[PDB]
C-alpha cells in the first residue's frame, strides 16, 4: 500500500 | 518475529535527453513484491511476488495513480531543489525517498520513517515521534517551512500508523507461506591450492533467508577474523542469497580450521571442516 | 559526489559444466544511478538479459542485479561490462568458478 501523493502544492 | 514493509523512490533528471526518470520497489522484509519504472512502454505498478497477485483491479488502479503522480511529483522537486542550491544546468541529479514502517511480534507499530535525499545525500526526514522534520542543510529548511505551513506531518502519521500497518499485516498474511518462513543456508567447504605451501579453505553459505547471516573462521577453536576474506552478501536471483567467507592456510594445517554459520534458520549454529 | 560502482559476477547454483544455470551481474555501491551493464560469452554481448530494479541501500547508494541462463563449459569464458560515469573506462569483471 503506496502513500497517496500529499496535499499543500507545498512538497518541497 | 519482527516485520517491515518499505517502499523505495527515485528520481533522475537526465538533462537534454527527456524527462526525469521515475522508479519505485516495495518490499516486505528483504521479499520484493511491487516495482514501477516510468520509461516502461506503458507505466504500470507491477507484482513481483505471487501474494499480490491476487489484489484486485482496483488495487493496482490505485497504486498506479499513486506512482504516475509520485513521478510528476519528484520532478517539481528536482527543480525546486536545483534552484535553492543554484547549481549548473549541466549534469545529472537524483531525489530519493524510502519510506515505511516496523511492526514488532505483537503486530503494532514499533516506528515509522519518511526519509528524502538530494544527491545521494540526506535532505529531509521526519523525525520518530511523526511530527517534526530534521533538515539537513540551508535548502532542505526551506522545504521544512513548507511542509510545516501546510501540514504534511500530520498526513504521513495517518498514512503510518494505520494504512501502512493495516497493509504490512494483510501482506504478511496473504503470504505467509513464505514470508513468515526462514530457509537455512546450505553450507560447504572448497580446497584451492595457490601453492605447495598455502591453500584457500573457502566456506560457501548458499539458498538461505533472510540475508541476515553470520560466517566465521576458527583455528583450533579459536578466532582469527583479520585473516578472512568475505564477499558482500549476494542475491542468487531466485529469492535467496549467498555469501562466502575464505582464509589462506598452511598446505597440511586444514584439520586446524573449522568454518562456524549462524542464521535464523537453523536450529542451533553449525560447523563445517574441509 | 560519485561512487564507484562494486561488481559480483557468480552463478545462482554451483557450476556444473553443460547443465543450464543463470549467471549473475551484482552492481552496488554506486551513484548516479545511470549505468550501463552488458554481460560477455568469449567476449561477445549477451543478447537476452533481465535485468532486476533499481533499488537503493540505507547509504542512499544503488545496486542492481543483471542476469542471464548459461551453460557453463570447461572453455567458455564469462564476464559483466559496466559503464558508469565515475569511470573513464568501463569495468569488465570475469566469472570465476570458486567464487
Amino acid at each position: 500500500g503506496s502513500q497517496k501523493l500529499t496535499t499543500g502544492n507545498c512538497n518541497w | 518475529g519482527s516485520h517491515s514493509m518499505r517502499y523505495f523512490y527515485t528520481a533522475v533528471s537526465r538533462p537534454g535527453r527527456g524527462e526525469p526518470r521515475f522508479i519505485a520497489v516495495g518490499y516486505v522484509d528483504d521479499t520484493q513484491f511491487v516495482r514501477f519504472d516510468s520509461d516502461a512502454a506503458s507505466p504500470r505498478m507491477e507484482p513481483r511476488a505471487p501474494w499480490v497477485e491476487q489484489e484486485g483491479p482496483e488495487y493496482w488502479e490505485r497504486e498506479t495513480r499513486n506512482m504516475k503522480e509520485a513521478t510528476q511529483n519528484f520532478r517539481v522537486g528536482l527543480n525546486t531543489l536545483h534552484g535553492y542550491y543554484n547549481q549548473s544546468e549541466a549534469g545529472s541529479h537524483t531525489l530519493q525517498r524510502m519510506y515505511g514502517c516496523d511492526v514488532g511480534p505483537d503486530g503494532r507499530l514499533l516506528r515509522g520513517y519518511r526519509q528524502d535525499a538530494y544527491d545521494g545525500a540526506d535532505y529531509i526526514a521526519l523525525n520518530e515521534d511523526l511530527r517534526s522534520w530534521t533538515a539537513a542543510d540551508a535548502a532542505a529548511q526551506i522545504t521544512r517551512r513548507k511542509r510545516e505551513e501546510a501540514g504534511v506531518a500530520e498526513q504521513c502519521r495517518n498514512y503510518l500508523e494505520g494504512t501502512c500497518v493495516e497493509w504490512l499485516l494483510r501482506y504478511l498474511e496473504n503470504g505467509n507461506e513464505t514470508l513468515q518462513r526462514a530457509d537455512a543456508p546450505k553450507t560447504h567447504v572448497t580446497h584451492h591450492p595457490i601453492s605447495d605451501h598455502e591453500v584457500t579453505l573457502r566456506c560457501w553459505a548458499l539458498g538461505f533467508y533472510p540475508e541476515e547471516i553470520s560466517l566465521s573462521w576458527q583455528r583450533d577453536g579459536e578466532d582469527v577474523t583479520q585473516d578472512t576474506e568475505f564477499v558482500e552478501t549476494r542475491p542468487a536471483g531466485d529469492r535467496t542469497f549467498q555469501k562466502w567467507a575464505a582464509v589462506v592456510v598452511p598446505s597440511g594445517e586444514e584439520q586446524r580450521y573449522t568454518c562456524h554459520v549462524q542464521h535464523e534458520g537453523l536450529a542451533e549454529p553449525v560447523t563445517l571442516r574441509w | 559526489i560519485q561512487k564507484t560502482p562494486q561488481i559480483q559476477v557468480y552463478s545462482r547454483h554451483p557450476p556444473e559444466n553443460g547443465k543450464p544455470n543463470i549467471l549473475n551481474c551484482y552492481v552496488t555501491q554506486f551513484h548516479p544511478p545511470h549505468i550501463e551493464i552488458q554481460m560477455l560469452k568469449n567476449g561477445k554481448k549477451i543478447p537476452k538479459v533481465e535485468m532486476s530494479d533499481m533499488s537503493f541501500s540505507k547509504d542512499w547508494s544503488f545496486y542492481i542485479l543483471a542476469h542471464t541462463e548459461f551453460t557453463p563449459t570447461e572453455t567458455d569464458t564469462y564476464a559483466c561490462r559496466v559503464k558508469h560515469d565515475s569511470m573513464a573506462e568501463p569495468k569488465t569483471v570475469y566469472w570465476d568458478r570458486d567464487m
